[PDB]
């Protein structure tokens, strides 16, 4: 109670695939969607489409950003209960050029 | 001119075979003008845009041209064209919305974020409505969602609620499959008006000789908004404010509900479905409520049309007040509604009144073997609140239904000169214990009829007398006189009064 | 030291087991000491 | 260096079961039964009718819409399953609380019936519209269709009345119409599948 | 004229549908720039300045 | 803005609402016209012995479907 | 309490990221200057509005306000490689 | 190493800089002046370093002098990157009181992230106040003062046990003490009664137990944030905790007329406290 | 779909080698007071989200003390998993401990 | 206990920029009540009453035609002591920014004072 | 007739707009604003 | 009391906020608006090394609002030279003073 759920608790987005928070997005929907969430490293972007007939995508793989882009993947995130300050030291570790990768269990 | 621009919006759509979108938002920043400004868009140069858009269809999905396509839809007042427009606009909502079933995505929620429209209004919007809810099935469930996140305030104007609830109850009737969420969603989206009515209620309103206001009477320009509005708050919320919305929202909710019952529907259709849906929201969202007036005549009003349906009314009424499944608390307030119901509904028979008095014995006929012998254990004289809310349930009866019961013969059903002699004179003191002026009223009535013999033993209540909580069961009627003058003259034929 | 340390620990790639309350306290998971030495379990009737 | 690299990504796309013709009908069957498991939040309201839980949360706002992991839109669902907390078959299984709220979590094995379109098939649904720059179509009276005017056979015409249509022999077509299947698009809420009428 | 030697409002209203500028005192010798300038070109750089500065109602 | 909150109720998705994970155990292994109308003659007897009921009732048009014809 | 956490985290890996951080952020920065005027923020700079929402201007990421935005990380392009000074004493008994 | 990578000596050196999120790179104020952040000054020195080694990246394309200050920019391209990692590890120029610190100096200290905010966080529903006798109370019990009563608050569900007590509370409001200061629906969206009057709070205290339409929230039930009551506990501090008894578990006994904690002398000589000034910590 | 059939496969086989059975455990037959303080946590947070409640509540209205009218009846029903340091466990029932 | 306040505001001009903001209320607008507190000049009655939140001078600022005023920014009641205008000396001809206004704290012995 | 008070020579002094704040007797530059007769309450406790 | 702002949620109305637990800022009736903040930052010149001084006003605590040019300053550049009467432009309507 003291040091989580009373100070700074919040609960992030967690991509379960590569395990980073800073890195989770919600992504600009297109005008007929829901913004969903999704992770920004696991995420190829669309134009890699390079190529059983084909390889076609499933059409809910690919997610845009408000910059304009599209992305192929990023999906498999989820929630978890973190202190704010866990995600400030991810962003002041990444500055030394140091990843923290998180194993969250239900895969 | 119009057979110049004909070949101006098919060079428009020439932008699929070199790619280059140019025309695009041209077209589109013209025809997304509001109706204060005479340079938008006219009735001619739209058909010369809208059928060369509903001749192909294929050179315009792209995501450039996407953009156009948002400002048909954002097209204002749509419903207020010619009908060589309207009846050929709609064509086109009818084969965007279903070459791409993606756009009633976005098209349904602007039908009924435009229900603030009347019904004269929204004649074409739900003719179109009721067609897309047939035509694409899996839009039951995010329409519903569209409900909710539409309806407007508690505190908004009184257009926009009336004819949202007209245009939701147009909804209803036209759409059984939503039904329960439509129900759900008035009376839950009532009860935030109906009880901040009791607690201000201290005076009569005044009757002014109006009684409506006006007939029909018919840019953005933001700056930086955001420093101080100070000290000109005007929070004093009033009475006219939401008893006026009491009236013309609950007495369209009456109306609406007495064309759709009747017994022609009520042998093989539908009707018997509107009855349960609002009998398991009466158990469920206003019985838990507290202090409530005004809401309760909803079902008041219902459960009077036919007598099958008071034969599944008050069956489920005394089922609740008795069931030992139920609350501790709920088996008192439903047994303080059910004494308020007989004594003030109208249109009910003989054999109906019987029927509960004659359970309401006998349960206190059951009385006497097990509940009247733990008078002598040590414990409360509050461990029996379920039988004082039952003996008020009685009594409230015989202060107002004291005609019924007589014969022709000259005797009563089932011995009421007699059974409320051995039930006041018993172990319990029933005339201390429950609200005062319900039971000060039995005694003196049942004098006029010659039962009461105990105008001493009120008298043998100064020096022989949890308690705020059962004070506050007993002095709540859930059949009060109603104040809402509007309201009333709907039930001043189904509504008993005083005398 | 906390970047000396850190420094043995990104050169180990070294994976932090989340037990001891120092590091738990971090991630902000329950501590493991006292009442969080075990679980409760509810028990459903019904299959 | 790449023949071992995009495997991990195609394979990652390519769907497992393909819908096969059956018969000899013409018509693929994209009805089809996976047993997958689920990771729910049971309730303490619920704590005492668990199944009754399971299904009233988490289950039945999943049908009729698209799930991404089935891919397709799910029918229903059948036998439901609650894995014990406890490897002890019995009724008074066990479900673990987590410290800090009231909640349980738990493993479900359920069955559920999708509707799986893929490309390349066939599908025969009712017209419900045409006009002159598509067909537009139902699927089992549930699932929107449409085929647009590219997919169109150039000997069909449509002729004008709203409008009838001309097939290449001179034909109104019925409501039911064989075609095949384009990209399904999903998107939306609404499961859209665009087709094809040439071979 | 108007586009460059005054100043339209920032944004991406007031600059398409209907023009909104201000006349700055930092371009009022700048517009008086070009005025001078063909005026002195008219008497081939002879500038009669007082009868001009009656005619252009100024100081 | 507004539209800021309404994206929190256009989604929705809750730990109450939906499932953590969802994995397909096995292979999706097709079934039979005799086996689907089998099925719903049983999971819509089920859940009519709230919410579904604007499910259900596209069901049901498929359960007329594959027997009988509009 | 009546939101429920369901997935959890059990065990932090360290690593060391590698060139390829340009991937997860294509948001650049030039212009060392992170203002200009009227106020705004100046595109290629330190605080371009690709990076998280700022001064009442929504994200160009996440499309979100100031509220709802996590923010997001960008990377400046080392000309030449420079050594980490964490790793400079564990590079040197390497050479 | 199970995803057998491989160790490549790119790691060690720093291909890009990461420039952290702008929520985390915020300007200071102070008074009435804002100022830059500080991880902007070692931030764009590095970026102009990188733009004066590209003007000096064109004096080869057309073409000694100035190889002497393209080697003295890859200096200072490394004392640039050096110094926003951290601090110490540079030159400098003057006395510059302890020049900007760099992001290991926000770590490694008593003061900085991993033992001021990570360790010793600061906490909500908490309050503190100087001490004073009481042998009255008992001696599991604690004297609450009524301006503390009326402000820390417990988020209590609503059930059907508690709906007589939750009704008062919300009727009596956020200023008599058994009152409440704000309600929780069941969507989350907290509904404040502070500004309300006696008829909003009778007209909402009535609408406790009244289930929503949503069936998401069809689980959940609402939140009445009642005062804290004579059957609340209360963790109490005397500030240097030098033992685990120094921070005990007392009963809320709240008084009238007062400022002060107040405490039994049974536990003056646990918390090894006296009355000559003392403040202690009350956590809720 | 193999690759998570054989992976739930893994994970109900290691949680299987690790349950101790009711006749191999050997840990102490009585509630230690961490136990008993979370018990009565957990019950009682259980209570206030509308849980099913098994005893007779005489219009009280803390949480916490109807979970200890439930602990003085043996009506909770919970489990303590008890926790040895390998990661095995053992499962014991409230109503079968010993309170102090 | 008595406790001065700077109510400045030339803390930000510079040597050229001219009077923004000036004393007193406007025109045209009427935010009403404040008078109860202040004076028509815009400073506040001595002897006054104060609490958190009510105003303790109203400025008139010309980049926004509205008549804003900024509040008592402390929780313990005080009563307006002096209030004295400050000059200017760097030359003639400037109107008042600068108010120096003291406040008096009173304090009973209340339980919880060191004597 | 609203009044102010010179700081040095203690002149009384109504200050209307645009007049530089100054006493006009003296030059002095300070100058205190003085009480009206106006309403406030106390208990005498 | 009140501070102009957004409108809010639930489709209250169109409504102005204010703080009210110094982080919550609630609507006019009583809505508090999810996730609101007030940050702030700490001081216990001197202590410490001065970057700039980037002015801005910052009372929307983070984001700016005031500071800027060309909204009010439209009518502000043009306002001064008007603004002051007896400007001695008096051409020919001095003859017929
Ligand atoms: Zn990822
Ligand atoms: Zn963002
Ligand atoms: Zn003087
Ligand atoms: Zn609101």
């Amino acid at each position: 109670d003291r040091l989580l759920n009373s100070s700074d608790y919040t609960q992030a987005s967690v991509c379960r695939e590569c395990g980073s928070i800073l890195t989770t997005q919600q992504s600009v929907p297109r005008i007929g969607s829901i913004s969903t969430v999704c992770c920004r490293r696991c995420s190829m972007r669309f134009e890699d489409a390079k190529k059983g007939e084909k390889i076609f995508i499933d059409d809910s793989q690919i997610w845009e950003d408000g910059q304009g882009n599209k992305f192929v993947g990023g999906n498999e995130t989820t929630t978890v209960a973190i202190p704010f300050v866990l995600k400030y030291l991810d962003s002041e570790l990444s500055a030394m050029g140091i990843r923290l990768r998180y194993n969250v269990e239900p895969k | 001119s119009a057979a110049m621009y004909s070949r101006f919006v098919k060079s428009a759509l020439d932008d699929l075979d070199k790619n280059d979108s140019t025309q695009i938002g041209i077209i589109a920043n013209q025809v997304a003008l509001p109706s204060k400004n005479p340079e938008r868009i006219n009735d001619k140069n739209l058909n010369i845009l809208l059928d060369i858009l509903s001749s192909n269809i294929n050179r315009i999905e792209s995501s450039r041209g996407t953009f156009l396509i948002q400002s048909i839809i954002n097209f204002e007042k749509w419903w207020e064209l010619p009908p060589h427009t309207l009846s050929k606009y709609i064509y086109f909502i009818k084969i965007l919305c279903s070459s791409i079933p993606k756009w009633w995505q976005d098209v349904s929620m602007i039908l009924v974020s435009c229900f603030i429209l009347p019904i004269k209004q929204t004649v074409c919007h739900h003719d179109m409505l009721k067609y897309f809810l047939r035509m694409i099935p899996s839009s039951m469930g995010f329409i519903d969602t569209y409900l909710a996140k539409f309806f407007p305030n508690k505190n908004d104007t009184r257009r926009k609620l009336v004819n949202y609830t007209s245009n939701l109850l147009k909804l209803r009737g036209y759409c059984s499959e939503l039904g329960f969420q439509i129900w759900s969603l008035l009376i839950e989206k009532i009860i935030s008006i109906d009880v901040e009515l009791q607690n201000e209620l201290d005076e009569l309103d005044d009757d002014v000789d109006d009684d409506d206001l006006e007939e029909v009477d018919l840019m953005d320009i933001i700056e930086g908004m955001d420093g101080t509005e100070e000290y000109n708050v005007e929070l004093t919320q009033g009475i006219k404010e939401l008893s006026t919305k009491l009236d013309s929202i609950l007495t369209l909710v009456s109306t609406h509900v007495e064309e759709q019952v009747t017994p022609e529907s009520l042998e093989s259709g539908e009707g018997v479905g509107v009855f349960n849906t609002l009998t398991t929201l009466f158990k469920t969202h206003v019985l838990p409520t507290y202090y409530t007036r005004s809401i309760q005549y909803i079902m008041f009003h219902v459960s009077q049309q036919q007598l099958e349906l008071m034969d599944s009314f008050l069956v489920t009424l005394i089922d609740i007040s008795f069931a030992v499944n139920e609350a501790a608390e709920k088996k008192i307030k439903s047994l303080q509604y059910l004494g308020s119901y007989i004594a003030r509904a109208k249109k009910l028979s003989r054999t109906q009144i019987i029927f509960v008095a004659s359970y309401l014995t006998s349960w206190l006929n059951r009385y006497v073997i097990e509940r009247e012998e733990e008078v002598d254990q040590r414990g409360g004289m509050e461990r029996f609140k379920h039988f004082y809310a039952a003996f008020q349930a009685l009594c409230y009866i015989f202060c107002f239904r004291h005609n019924i019961f007589r014969d022709t013969d000259g005797n009563w059903e089932c011995e009421l000169d007699k059974f409320f002699q051995r039930m006041v004179i018993s172990k319990f003191n029933p005339l201390k214990f429950c609200n005062e002026n319900v039971m000060l009223m039995f005694a003196r009535i049942a004098q006029q009829e010659s039962v009461a013999y105990c105008f001493s033993i009120i008298e043998n209540n100064n020096n022989e007398r949890t308690r705020q909580q059962f004070i506050d069961l007993q002095s709540y009627f859930p059949y009060d006189p109603l104040f809402l003058k509007n309201y009333k003259i709907l039930m001043k034929e189904y509504y008993i009064e005083w005398s | 030291t906390t970047c000396q340390f850190l420094t043995k620990a990104v050169l180990d790639n070294e994976r932090e087991q989340l037990d001891s309350p120092s590091a738990r306290i971090v991630v902000g998971k329950l501590n493991n000491v006292g009442t969080g030495s075990f679980d409760v379990l509810a028990k459903v009737p019904n299959a | 260096n790449e023949n071992r690299e995009t495997a991990r990504f195609i394979k990652k796309h390519k769907k497992q079961v393909t819908n096969p013709i059956d018969e000899k009908n013409g018509t693929s069957n994209c009805i089809v039964r996976v047993p997958i498991a689920l990771y729910v939040s049971l309730a303490p309201m619920y704590l005492e009718n668990p199944l009754q839980g399971v299904m009233k949360q988490h289950l039945n706002p999943l049908v009729m819409k698209y799930n991404n992991k089935v891919g397709g839109v799910v029918l229903g669902y059948e036998g439901l399953k609650i894995l014990d907390a406890d490897p002890l078959d019995t009724s008074e299984k066990l479900i673990k609380i987590t410290p800090d709220t009231p909640f349980g979590f738990t493993w479900c094995h359920v069955n559920l019936y999708v509707w799986q379109p893929q490309v390349g098939d066939v599908l025969e649904g009712y017209i419900f519209i045409q006009s002159a720059s598509h067909i537009g179509l139902l699927i089992h009276d549930a699932f929107n269709a449409s085929i647009k005017k590219n997919n169109i056979p150039v000997d069909w015409t449509f002729v004008h009345n709203l409008g009838h249509w001309v097939d290449s022999n001179g034909e109104p077509i019925d409501g039911k119409l064989r075609f095949t299947v384009r990209n399904v698009h999903t998107t939306g809420r609404v499961v859209s599948v665009d087709g094809t009428l040439i071979s | 004229i108007l586009s460059r030697f005054t100043v339209i409002k920032p944004g991406q209203f007031g600059r398409s549908k209907d023009r909104s500028y201000f006349i700055d005192p930092q371009n009022e010798d700048k517009i008086l720039c070009y005025i001078l300038a063909i005026i002195m070109h008219l008497d081939n750089f002879i500038v009669e300045i007082t009868p001009l500065a009656h005619e252009l109602n100024l100081k | 803005m507004m539209k800021g909150s309404r994206r929190t109720g256009n989604n929705t998705a809750t730990t109450l609402n939906t499932p953590v994970v969802i994995h397909a155990t096995q292979l999706p292994q097709h079934v039979s016209t005799d086996e689907v109308l089998q099925f719903l003659e049983s999971f819509i007897d089920e859940k009519e012995n709230t919410n579904l009921s604007s499910s259900i009732s596209q069901l049901k048009r498929i359960q007329r479907d594959f027997k009988g014809l509009p | 309490i009546s939101k429920p956490v369901g997935s959890e985290i059990t065990s932090v890996d360290f690593g060391i990221l590698t060139a390829k951080i340009r991937n997860l952020s294509a948001k650049q920065i030039t212009n060392p200057t992170v203002l200009d005027n009227l106020g705004h923020p100046v595109s290629g700079g330190l605080y371009d509005l690709a990076l998280g929402a700022f001064l009442r201007n929504l994200c160009s990421t996440c499309g979100l306000d100031e509220k709802f935005c996590p923010g997001h990380q960008g990377h400046i392009e080392l000309p030449v490689p420079c050594y980490n000074p964490l790793f400079f004493n564990q590079l040197y008994i390497y050479l | 190493n199970l995803s057998r990578k491989l160790v490549k000596a790119d790691s060690f050196f720093m291909d890009v800089l990461v420039v952290p999120p702008t929520r985390f790179r915020l300007p200071s104020k102070l008074g009435e002046e804002v100022h830059e952040n500080s991880q902007n000054q070692l931030l764009s020195k590095v970026l102009t370093t990188s733009l004066l080694i590209r003007d000096l990246n064109d004096d080869l394309s057309k073409l000694r002098v100035i190889f002497s200050r393209l080697m003295n920019a890859f200096v200072t391209i490394q004392n640039d990157v050096n110094a926003f990692i951290d601090s110490t590890k540079a030159q400098g120029r003057t006395s510059g009181k302890v020049p900007i610190p760099g992001v290991k100096q926000a770590l490694e200290k008593k003061e900085g992230l991993f033992r001021k905010h990570m360790m010793g966080k600061r906490v909500n529903y908490a309050a503190r106040s100087v001490i004073s006798p009481d042998p009255n109370i008992e001696t599991n019990e604690i004297g609450v003062p009524p301006v503390f009563a009326v402000k820390l608050t417990y988020p209590e569900p609503v059930t059907a046990y508690n709906i007589a007590e939750l009704r008062q509370a919300v009727i009596n409001g956020p200023d008599k003490w058994p009152g409440a200061t704000q309600i929780q629906n069941e969507d989350g969206s907290l509904v404040s009664l502070i500004g309300m009057s006696v008829e909003q709070r009778k007209a909402l205290a009535n609408q406790l137990l009244t289930p929503s339409s949503n069936v998401s929230t069809h689980t959940l039930n609402k939140k009445v944030y009642r005062h804290i009551k004579n059957r609340d506990v209360v963790l109490m501090n005397r500030q240097p905790t030098l033992h685990k008894a120094s921070m005990m578990g007392h009963k809320v006994r709240v008084l009238p007329n007062e400022k002060t904690l107040r405490l039994h002398y049974a536990n003056t000589g646990a918390y090894n406290a006296d009355f000559d000034g003392d403040e202690m910590n009350m956590h809720f | 779909p193999e690759d998570f059939q054989q992976h739930e496969q893994i994970r109900r086989k290691t949680l299987k080698e690790k349950a101790i059975p009711k006749d191999q455990r050997a840990t102490t037959p009585y509630m230690t007071k961490y136990e008993r303080a979370r018990i009565l946590g957990t019950r009682a947070l259980q209570i206030s989200m509308n849980a099913p409640v098994f005893v007779d509540l005489e219009g009280e209205t803390d949480p916490l003390r109807i979970a200890m009218k439930e602990l003085a009846e043996k009506k909770i029903p919970l489990v303590i998993r008890r926790y040895l340091p390998d990661g095995s466990f053992e499962d014991w029932s409230v109503e079968e401990l010993i309170v102090d | 206990m008595y406790k001065t306040e700077k109510v400045d505001l030339a803390l930000n001009r510079n040597r050229g920029d001219p009077i923004t903001q000036h004393f007193g209320f406007g025109n045209d607008e009427w935010p009403k009540e404040w008078l109860e507190k202040l004076d028509e000049d815009g400073l506040p009655y001595i002897g006054t009453y104060v609490e958190e939140g009510d105003p303790i001078c109203a400025y008139f600022d010309d980049t926004l035609n509205k008549t804003k005023i900024k509040t008592y920014h402390s929780s313990e009641p005080a009563y307006i002591e002096e209030v004295n205008l400050i000059g200017d000396e760097s030359n003639k001809f400037q109107e008042l920014q600068t108010v120096s206004i003291k406040y008096r704290i009173r304090r009973t012995p209340q339980i919880g004072d060191k004597f | 007739t609203l009044k102010y008070i010179c700081a040095e020579c203690s002149s009384k002094l109504s200050l209307s707009r645009t007049d530089a704040v100054r006493c006009k007797d003296c030059g002095h530059r300070i100058l205190l604003k003085a009480r009206t007769k106006r309403l406030v309450q106390f208990e005498a406790r | 009391t009140f501070i102009r702002g957004p409108i809010c949620g639930t489709d209250n109305c169109p409504s102005r906020l204010w703080r009210i637990i110094d982080g919550r800022r609630t609507c006019q009736y009583g809505h508090v608006m999810e996730g609101d903040v007030e940050f702030n930052d700490d001081e216990d010149l001197g202590a410490g090394v001065i970057t700039r001084r980037l002015n801005l006003t910052t009372n929307a605590t983070g984001s700016f609002q005031s500071s800027q040019l060309t909204n009010s300053q439209l009518l502000q550049q043009q306002q001064r030279q008007s603004h002051k009467k007896f400007k001695k432009l008096i051409g020919h309507e001095a003859k017929l003073l």
